[PDB]
């Protein structure tokens, strides 16, 4: 796998 | 009936997609694609208790989004506190008849959701610049690979030291585990973890030894607890 995403 | 379609079905003219950690351009339509058309991919958050998710959408080729057009930005808010990799964020590219393209993130816990509205590349773009932007990242996709594939590593060593730690203080594994190698866990995760906020621009081989220092710590501890 699951990618990933930031705030 | 089906071929007929080929001729008939306008196409996506460049890549489309959002901006993953280590600032990886992750398409979800990719370019010559039919529309209209729908695409859905599941994410998840990058830190512990991250209250929400930035959607950075953009166009082109290239591995890097730096490296290609931004087309907006929205946030999905209301996470619940939750580690890394807990929360599942339902992100959706959907282009109608017109090239018209929506955008949509939906908190798989809720149904709650944000999206935005992004016009179609004829009214943004010229054919000479889409043009442009393929030849550019034909030219450069070697350079491009490596990039991609550098945070790649990154992400599945920090990953891989998050899950760890969080399997080894896992309640389920209390007792199956020694204080001793437990121990011994953490604090190689540890060292690891520092080790990466100390090099954010380590490359790929540099990832990857360390990846497999931390195995050679962790993998006889976890093959111990399924042997014959």
């Amino acid at each position: 796998n699951r990618l990933l995403l930031t705030g | 009936e089906n071929v007929q379609d080929l001729l008939l079905l306008d196409v996506a003219p460049l890549s489309l997609g959002l901006e993953t950690a280590g600032g990886v351009m992750t398409a979800l339509i990719k370019r010559n694609s039919t529309i209209p058309t729908k695409q859905t991919q599941i994410f998840t958050t990058y830190s512990d208790n991250q209250p929400g998710v930035l959607i950075q959408v953009y166009e082109g080729e290239r591995a890097m989004t730096k490296d290609n057009n931004l087309l907006g930005r929205f946030e999905l808010s209301g996470i619940p506190p939750a580690p890394r990799g807990v929360p599942q964020i339902e992100v959706t590219f959907d282009i109608d008849a017109n090239g018209i393209l929506n955008v949509t993130a939906t908190d798989k816990s809720t149904g709650k959701a944000n999206k935005i509205t992004i016009t179609n590349d004829k009214g943004r773009l010229s054919k000479e610049e889409i043009e442009r932007m393929v030849q550019e990242a034909e030219k450069y996709k070697a350079e491009d690979e490596v990039q991609r594939e550098r945070v790649s590593a990154k992400n599945a060593l920090e990953s891989y030291a998050f899950n760890m730690k969080s399997a080894v203080e896992d309640e389920g594994l209390k007792g199956k585990i020694s204080e001793a190698d437990k121990k011994k866990v953490l604090d190689k995760c540890q060292e690891v973890i520092s080790w990466l906020d100390a090099n954010t621009l380590a490359e790929k081989d540099e990832f990857e030894h360390k990846r497999k220092e931390l195995e050679q710590v962790c993998n006889p501890i976890i093959s111990g607890l399924y042997q014959g």
